[PDB]
């Protein structure tokens, strides 16, 4: 029952 | 046929910055940046599901750092300015004395940056209204509903006041009962 | 507030067809309304829009670790989320509300305007058709089209432009997910 978050990642540099 | 949809965004100098979940144009549910709180668009959608609010935080704070490299990279080139079309609507055919929402939807804009004021008779409402957050659109720019519940009658004007620094002036969106 | 403003908007959209048969992920990203670089599951990697987003495409790319997540993303984070809402989203019926009222087309002239008002209805898949003694009116309809209220309902008015003739009967025909067979409402002049 838990919504799955799509992590954020970091742009170069 | 469905789209879900995580929309974020972060927004300088404002510091603004928001996380939200779309199903086919409506919000499931979006996060708080002020508290640490998942709201959820309808009560009952928060008794069948949950979510860690900590998750959109993070996300955020990545955005911003992010929204930093790319500002710098570009060479310090801001957005331009998309205006707002503003519509007044009930949410339901208008009954005398009965009831009613009276809906402002604001569209087709960005950055995402607006002052909105409902008016009774040329005067501010501060209570009793109700707002989301700023939506996602298929061309990139958002949309935004304000609500205030009312009783109608033939005495009562009503008009929506929306400030963007797109706009000239102020755009002002009329209802009264016919 | 004339001060240059800077905004960043990642786009995460999962992409459904025949419920979770054919699933499509994209991972989007927009500065300043314009779109720098994206994965789409289509293509297994990371894709520069424009030149500014050129140095993430090959550095996201570069990493397996960051492709890995975003190519395992149709099941781990699409078909997940889709499981999560599907009773309150996906199943979601709200039954529209039908009245029909006659109204005018300028303050100056009788009742020359039939509305049709189809309101608080989930989802927003619906058709609106008028008769007139049995048969279907084609000409003179006007519609505001369909109408997202926000809060998880639709709404529509569709007017057809008559004079009412006395003995005449009118039916707003209403089909929606909701219901079985089609909704009618009549109006007698
Ligand atoms: C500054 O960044 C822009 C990208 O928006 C690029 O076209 C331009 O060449 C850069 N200027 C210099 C001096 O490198
Ligand atoms: C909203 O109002 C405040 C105070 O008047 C002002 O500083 C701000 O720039 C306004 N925002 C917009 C989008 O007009």
């Amino acid at each position: 029952r838990f919504y799955k978050t799509l992590r954020a990642e970091q742009a170069s540099q | 046929e469905h789209v879900i949809i995580q929309a974020e965004f972060y927004l300088n100098p404002d510091q603004s910055g928001e996380f939200m979940f779309d199903f086919d144009g409506d919000e499931i549910f979006h996060v708080d940046m002020a508290k640490k709180e998942t709201v959820w668009r309808l009560e009952e959608f928060g008794r069948f599901a949950s979510f860690e609010a900590q998750g959109a935080l993070a996300n955020i704070a990545v955005d911003k750092a992010n929204l930093e490299i790319m500002t710098k990279r570009s060479n310090y080139t801001p957005i331009t300015n998309v205006p707002p079309e503003v519509t007044v609507l009930t949410n339901s055919p208008v009954e005398l004395r009965e009831p009613n929402v009276l809906i402002c939807f604001i569209d087709k804009f960005t950055p995402p940056v607006v002052n909105v004021t409902w008016l009774r008779n040329g005067k501010p409402v501060t209570t009793g209204v109700s707002e989301t957050v700023f939506l996602p659109r298929e061309d990139h720019l958002f949309r935004k509903f304000h609500y205030l519940p009312f009783l109608p009658s033939t005495e009562d004007v009503y008009d929506c006041r929306v400030e963007h620094w797109g706009l000239d002036e102020p755009l002002l969106k009329h209802w009264e009962f016919d | 507030d004339t001060r240059p403003r800077f905004l960043w908007q990642p786009k995460r959209e999962c992409h459904f067809f025949n419920g979770t048969e054919r699933v499509r992920f994209l991972d989007r990203y927009f500065y300043n309304q314009e779109e720098s670089v994206r994965f789409d599951s289509d293509v297994g990697e990371f894709r520069a829009v424009t030149e500014l987003g050129r140095p993430d495409a090959e550095y996201w790319n570069s990493q397996k670790d960051i492709l890995e997540q975003a190519r395992a993303a149709v099941d781990t984070y699409c078909r997940h989320n889709y499981g999560v809402g599907e009773s309150f989203t996906v199943q979601r019926r709200v039954q529209p509300k039908v009245t029909v009222y006659p109204s005018k087309t300028q303050p100056l002239q009788h009742h020359n305007l039939l509305v049709c008002s189809v309101s608080g209805f989930y989802p927003g898949s619906i058709e609106v058709r008028w008769f007139l003694n049995g048969q279907e009116e084609k000409a003179g309809m006007v519609s505001t089209g369909l109408i997202q209220n926000g809060d998880w309902t639709f709404q529509t008015l569709v007017m057809l432009e008559t004079v009412p003739r006395s003995g005449e009967v009118y039916t707003c025909q209403v089909e929606h997910p909701s219901v079985t067979s089609p909704l009618t409402v009549e109006w007698r002049a």
